[PDB]
């Protein structure tokens, strides 16, 4: 029974000694309702949806329908049609459904309720209601012939169903649809590090716990995590995200102004050889000093601390985002070299480091960092450790990529700004 | 029948003993085809921001046969031979030792092209 | 006029046949604009006309592996094109397809103000490749050409952040491919007969680009849907689908006249002259060119025997009235109530439709043409095989193409559903004609069609 | 604290490998810095470094903990472009390879971006941070400049045999030996310099063997190196043992 | 008499047949595409469903004679010809030759009276161990071997294997054994021969993956290694897994993936001498383990694996330092790697019986070689490396496998090169060892036990040399329908 201790952003105290096992996807009730208005949560373009009526530019990139310009204001009664998309998405009348406008009626952001989540295998039945909610306002009110429903239709739908996704529709959630998972269990882990450092206001180890938050959700949704791995999974959870112990600041604080990588890896080990976790078990001839690992998941959880400290020291001390790709994997290289021990998730994070490097240096690019999520195929393979680290960088930039923050602040950030447990989610886990 | 040979020195030929190392190899008697392959010394700079850029190199113009003359190419090294006669398999080992300054490392087999292939 | 045995008319034992089909399975088109907006923004760099000349040099010319077999892989090439006149005309006359030239001046208009000022490349992977293996690698091999282009021709650095803003600009940012993924069962990935909707098939085909009867466009599509989606996607059973011995022809004809006699000249081209599409319209046209066809097969006995089976005589019927319905009422949702409707009558009317399953798609079919609930409705140019009722048998798709073009073709306008699709397609370097596909597989069915992407000068004689 | 740092072997290799980690080469030769920015090519020598964008003392950070708590280093506080170092080095006792060249990279740098691939090692940093890390590359023992050339592009010549005077194959001239000195003249991209930059002495052959950090088995066989081998043998057991089962 | 180059020309290894590396290329050679095109348009379905459904439900007798009858009608109607009476477009006899359908039983009482031109007879195509492991594994069933057109999957997709089977299929028993030509049995036999008894080798991949089924991300590991009938024709077990190694890295990392380095995973011999040397290390070591056999198997122990795997990749640095013959390629220090590790994790698994031993071999082998020489292969290549040690012995969701079930859909394998060859030969290697008749799959062993496949299954890596040097004559092509 690991009793971990959790301290916020500036390093202040929050609960003392919460056990390991309160903090897990399936017992905390703060990370569910992260999740749930997750699956539920979704925003609709009207401006977009009134660009593709009049012009006829619906259902894909390079679409135009032409001649069937339906030339109509959108924008101007835009509390009108939320009423009536709330009236048509909720199941009842004062339930968990709140359907918002957006500044200058551009926008709203239809909030399915539980109930259609709850009576509905997957997540992304909020999407389904959600458009033809509005489709259907549309039509209403249009007064609009029925020989001209489709295009009202494939406005708000995209060129779906004949495309797998909406592709096109201004109705856009925030988790892709289930047949473009990579595998069992990966549809919560679908969340870029553009968009979850935008939720968090560019704030680095409150964007590194959004990503670990979303990350051990889908480590404890696949599987991977029972037994005695749950205590794995979920120890790295509290150390690397969630700053136990003050160990991934203190890290910070102590290497900041003329620390390195190597001077992280003197501190952690350090740390770890004085708590008691990592001994020696017998000196070389050299002089050299072998390590065995009293406990091994609490041993990769300080390693996961460590390459999260590692990577805020060396992307922060850069303000650059790119140096996830050499910060995780050369952490890791020298820590095992270091010690003799292996690195964190026992040589995976440091795998994944490399294709983060191969990735994001020369070819199939995906931005820098920024289109970083744990659902991608050369992301899915460290259990939960690397892409909070890459989204806790690219909360740390300043302006080197052109994909900024605020180019997708508008589809994510401000939706998600409202909610306290989104905004600012380490003090937001209690339970 | 011919058998294949190739020489491997330690060091890569600079040309200063490259004049005297394949000329050696032509008073060889019974010699098919003679294969050289080093890296590349390009004229011009191919990649980077220095793209475009004229480079001369102190690898080139390798070769003066004197019957014949070799003109300016790059830089040589794993010399794989052909002989038809197997009594020279070990007095090109032995040639080698007089006009190559150093050690050399060896191999045996299968290195040069007998019947053609696609692109032929 | 060439016509000759349905035997030699079988996809495989027809070159023409899987020459388009390697062709729109080869080709893809990649954004090229933002990849000069970072550039010019983050690289430092200022991008010309000559650069862009240089860039085209580079990536014409590596197309087969360079920095495969320069032999075998010569089908391949990378044009540009651009809705913006500015820098249209330095670039070089051997790398660009101008929209003005290829196009009339109010078919450029509006595929100029569909673009915009944009800049997009259209790229033809060599044959050999997507004959290997699926059409599915032209993406990632595109991907890859044009990364080395970049860093080739633009002088940058492999392995710095920059370049890798670089990459994700060149190739996954804008990229426009023919089909997306599928589905479950049949889960093929991109560039594939299921993905490709009836208006990229519209857009694909260019009679609408040198052609100014409806009629024929539409017949056009018809014929070139029949054959891909039919034979390719769904093969078989009396293959030649509705594109040899002219009843259909007879039919739109005869349709064409019906609707300029009694609506004033709505078969016309002009965006003015359509009536709107009301159940009447619809009705009236449907019933008088199914009960015209019907009388026709039942007034001449021999084209009743000629096609023997029920599919094709339904199918026939039903793309002569949808057609027809869309050209009048310039919707496509219109040509599809037709097309229904022309099922329906034909059932009735000789007791006797299909070959148990060529019903399908067609009792749930007029019902489901003006819907918009969320997989029922869709715009007959965005809807393709991979709708849930068109999905699996063989019979139908052709017309369905057909009548989003002679929607989109009545009117009068530059392209179905994309701009992109129709401006890459409107260069004549290719192996196949798509400005005329239905003449193409008369030279493919009588030996005359030569295609590209065999092996023969790679194998022994 | 933990002062210690270090690496497996008792043998000149382990001694070497623990030198390039620990920075505590010894100085050999002098580039002034107008010099040092002449070769790596970027700019013009003797100037101001350029700004990708405006500073971050005046455009304002966002409000982070880390972003307060970590120093910004020199070059990014005035916005200065990032730019980069190139490496091949040889396999034949160069004194640096190109992992324990990134780890020199790592572990006495800030702000540093080090990738490693066999025949090259970039090190990718703000303008005032890369020039500082070459040159306390090029300067000391890690650098031997008849083995290790500065190739921004065309990296190849790592595994290449030597050039009979002790030098690695050098595919466009970034140095070369003239006069009995080696001879920087171009950049690392391989643009020239109308300046020609005394690079320094050479070491020889029986030189470099003795402060390289290459295994190889006519000069320190890995094979007897056992504590090595041991501490491989001991990552790849505890690895493989605790994917098992990690307890 | 003279000449330079900057490009070592590639023997390919085992043969004195050479080709330079720009034309080892899946464009230039053809029977890099027809190994892969006989991959694809072969599937596998089962007939004993299919028969007892004609059986009860129809009253019909089936005997060896209604059998023969039911081959004749389908080997006539596979190669796209007309069966029942509907008139059909028939595919042009001139470009369809490569088409035949072939039964293998488990019992060989009925394998006597069935025609011998249409049976492939277990004991005639495997010794005697061999035959008693496949039908002790099959049972006493009946399957049958599918070949569809070459110029089929040529031209739409690999897709269309399992569905031109099905659709041929069912013809071939209504003209066959008389019923309706469309009535409530043929919906039986054609479920039967598409998803109830078909066994085919290439699976579905998810679609973030931009490609789909019967695609070689889906064709595992113990699949190829079935493919392959190197097993077959010879007994040597080095020789065996490093033919797989060597398809393998020709099918996975240069079709399934397009600096095309990983052809020298099977040129110029490094993996071979590696490998002898470490089989004659082990039967030195551990008193003959690694010769053919059941009992002489040491039990797979980390202090095995580390014994076989550092002692391996201590002699192949030391054959490179000693002559770097291979080397000096201008993207060099890559497949430098991936040979070593290859032949430890053979040496691994031909001691042990166990794959995941050589895979253990494997990743062993890549940290010995990245902590000698300080670099380890190009900048994309230890994604898995780095990974791996780790992911062998798990028992996890997306990380327990053994290697005979991996494949290239594999999470750690899914897009790099040079890694999924040495896979294939190590899952090959834990059962050539020990005289295996098959590694995973028994019936693909069968069904590539013929000699009409254009394609030579027997040595792979002759073949790819054979077709490098153009007397390779392929299938798919178009001959007649073109002019000249």
């Amino acid at each position: 029974s690991d009793t971990v201790d959790i301290y916020d952003d500036r390093g202040k105290l929050l609960e003392s000694n919460v056990d390991i096992m309160s903090l897990a996807p399936t017992r905390n009730a703060a990370i569910k309702k992260i999740i749930l208005d997750t699956k539920r949560s979704v925003a609709v373009s009207l401006a977009g949806i009134q660009g593709a009526l009049a012009s006829g530019k619906m259902g894909g990139k390079g679409r135009q329908i032409l001649g069937r310009g339906l030339n109509y204001d959108l924008v101007g009664n835009a509390d009108a049609i939320a009423e009536n998309v709330k009236n048509l998405v909720q199941v009842d009348e004062g339930d968990d459904t709140s359907v918002k406008v957006i500044k200058g009626g551009k926008s709203l952001l239809i909030q399915a309720p539980s109930s259609r989540i709850a009576a509905g295998a997957d997540y992304m039945s909020a999407t389904t209601v959600g458009a033809a909610a509005v489709t259907q306002t549309i039509i209403d009110m249009f007064g609009t012939d029925m020989y001209d429903a489709p295009i009202a239709k494939s406005a708000v739908w995209g060129s779906y169903p004949q495309t797998m996704d909406l592709m096109g529709g201004n109705v856009q959630g925030v988790l892709s649809i289930p047949q473009n998972n990579e595998g069992l269990g990966f549809s919560l882990r679908n969340i870029m590090a553009n968009h979850i450092a935008a939720i968090t206001s560019r704030g680095a180890m409150n964007a590194a716990a959004l990503s670990s938050i979303y990350e051990q959700s889908g480590i404890f949704e696949m599987g991977g995590a029972v037994g005695m791995f749950e205590r794995h999974q979920l120890l790295g959870l509290a150390c690397q995200g969630l700053n136990a112990n003050n160990v991934v600041y203190d890290i910070v604080k102590e290497n900041g102004k003329d620390g390195t990588i190597g001077t992280v890896i003197e501190s952690i080990v350090g740390r770890a050889v004085e708590d008691g976790v990592i001994s020696v078990d017998k000196t070389a001839p050299s002089g050299y000093k072998f390590y065995k690992a009293n406990d091994v998941p609490m041993w990769n959880a300080y390693a996961a601390a460590g390459t999260l400290a590692a990577t805020f020291v060396n992307c922060g001390a850069g303000r650059a985002a790119q140096n996830v790709s050499s910060t995780l994997l050369y952490f890791n290289d020298i820590l095992e070299k270091e010690t003799g021990l292996p690195g964190c998730d026992y040589g995976k994070v440091q795998g994944v480091a490399v294709g983060f490097s191969f990735f994001s240096h020369s070819i199939y690019g995906g931005g820098g960092p920024g289109v970083f999520n744990g659902n991608h195929v050369v992301t899915r393979h460290s259990r939960g450790f690397a892409i909070p680290c890459v989204c806790a960088a690219v909360a740390l930039d300043a302006g080197t990529q052109m994909f900024t923050i605020e180019s997708t602040s508008g589809l994510i950030g401000d939706v998600f700004g409202s909610i306290e447990e989104f905004r600012q989610p380490i003090k937001a886990v209690a339970g | 029948d011919s058998i294949q040979i190739e020489i491997f020195p330690s060091r890569i030929l600079s040309p200063e003993t490259a004049q005297k190392l394949i000329s050696e190899l032509y008073q060889v008697d019974g010699i098919i085809r003679v294969m050289v392959q080093g890296p590349r010394l390009p004229e011009r700079v191919s990649a980077g921001p220095g793209t475009g850029e004229k480079v001369e190199h102190p690898l080139r113009k390798p070769i003066q046969i004197g019957d014949q003359v070799i003109e300016l190419k790059i830089s040589v090294g794993r010399i794989r031979l052909e002989i038809e006669n197997a009594e020279t398999k070990e007095k090109v080992r032995s040639v080698c030792d007089k006009m190559l300054p150093f050690s050399f490392e060896f191999r045996e087999g299968h290195f040069l092209r007998r019947k053609p292939t696609v692109t032929d | 006029d060439i016509v000759a045995e349905p035997d030699d008319l079988h996809y495989v034992n027809n070159a023409a046949m899987q020459q388009m089909w390697d062709d729109i399975r080869r080709t893809c088109i990649v954004g090229l604009d933002m990849a000069h907006e970072t550039l010019e923004k983050r690289l430092g760099k200022e991008v010309t006309p000559e650069t862009i000349n240089h860039y085209l040099e580079t990536l014409n010319h590596a197309m087969p592996g360079a920095a495969t077999h320069p032999a075998l892989v010569d089908d391949c090439y990378v044009k540009i094109f651009t809705g913006d006149d500015e820098l249209a005309d330095e670039i070089d006359k051997q790398y660009v397809i101008n929209v003005n030239k290829m196009f009339s001046e109010e078919q450029a208009a509006q595929i100029k103000a569909s673009i915009g000022k944009t800049t997009w490349q259209a790229i033809h992977i060599p044959t050999i490749v997507s004959r290997t293996t699926d059409g599915a690698q032209t993406s990632r091999w595109a991907a890859m050409q044009i990364g080395m282009s970049f860093i080739s021709a633009y002088a940058m650095c492999a392995g710095e952040a920059a370049v890798a803003d670089l990459s994700f600009a060149a190739k996954h940012a804008a990229l426009v491919s023919m089909g997306e993924m599928l589905p479950a069962r049949r889960a093929r990935g991109p560039n594939e007969p299921g993905g490709l909707s009836f208006g990229h098939l519209s857009d694909i085909v260019q009679t609408s680009r040198v052609s100014k009867d409806p009629a024929k466009i539409a017949l056009e599509v018809v014929g070139a849907g029949c054959m891909l989606y039919d034979q390719i996607w769904l093969g078989t059973q009396y293959a030649t689908a509705a594109y040899t011995d002219d009843i259909l022809d007879n039919n739109t004809y005869y349709d064409v006249d019906y609707i300029n006699d009694k609506y004033n000249g709505a078969a016309n081209l002009g965006t003015d002259n359509k009536v709107k599409a009301t159940l009447d319209v619809v009705k009236d046209i449907a019933t008088e060119s199914t009960l015209y066809g019907i009388e026709t097969y039942e007034k001449f006995p021999t084209a009743l025997e000629d096609h023997f089976g029920g599919s094709q005589r339904a199918t026939v019927l039903a793309a002569a009235s949808g057609v027809a319905c869309a050209l009048a009422t310039g919707n496509a949702n219109a040509g599809l109530s037709g097309w229904y409707l022309s099922m329906y009558v034909h059932k009735e009317a000789w007791g006797r439709l299909g070959f148990f399953g060529f019903d399908l798609q067609d009792q749930c079919g007029a019902t489901n043409v003006l819907s918009y609930q969320g997989d029922e409705g869709l715009p007959d140019e965005l809807r393709g095989p991979n709708y849930p009722n068109y999905a699996m048998n063989v019979g139908h798709q052709g017309g369905y193409a057909g009548i989003a073009q002679a929607a989109h073709s009545g009117r009068g306008d530059a392209f179905t559903v994309n701009p992109l699709l129709k401006v890459c397609f409107a260069d004549e370097l290719m192996p196949f004609n798509f400005a005329e596909p239905r003449r193409e597989f008369g030279r493919g069915a009588i030996r005359e069609f030569m295609p590209a992407g065999e092996r023969s000068l790679v194998i022994p004689a | 604290a933990y002062e210690a740092q270090y690496y497996p072997g008792a043998t000149s290799v382990g001694a070497n490998r623990r030198k390039h980690m620990s920075g505590k080469l010894e100085k050999l030769r002098e580039i002034s810095d107008e010099d040092l920015t002449a070769v790596l090519g970027h700019r013009a020598p003797g100037s101001d470094y350029p700004s990708t964008h405006p500073p971050l003392a005046e455009m304002g950070e966002p409000a982070c903990s880390i972003r307060e708590a970590v120093a910004a280093t020199p070059g990014a506080a005035a916005g200065d472009r990032v730019r980069y170092v190139q490496f091949a080095d040889s396999m034949y006792n160069a004194p640096a390879t190109p992992y324990f060249r990134s780890y020199f990279a790592a572990i006495n740098f800030r702000g540093v971006d080090p990738g490693t691939l066999s025949g090259r090692q970039i090190v990718e940093a703000r303008e005032r941070d890369m020039e500082q890390c070459a040159k306390v590359q090029m300067e000391t023992e890690m650098t031997d400049p008849a083995l290790a050339g500065m190739r921004g592009a065309t990296v190849h010549g790592h595994s290449v045999r030597l050039q009979e005077d002790g030098v690695m194959f050098d595919m466009l001239d970034r140095r070369r030996l003239e006069g009995g000195v080696i001879i920087m003249d171009k950049d690392q991209v391989a643009i020239p310099l109308d300046r020609k930059v005394n690079l320094g002495k050479p070491m020889s052959s029986e030189e470099a063997a003795k402060r390289t950090t290459i295994y190889r088995v006519d000069n320190v066989a890995f094979r007897d190196d056992a504590e090595v081998i041991e501490w491989v043998h001991r990552v790849f057991d505890q690895r493989t043992s605790y994917g098992f089962q990690p307890k």
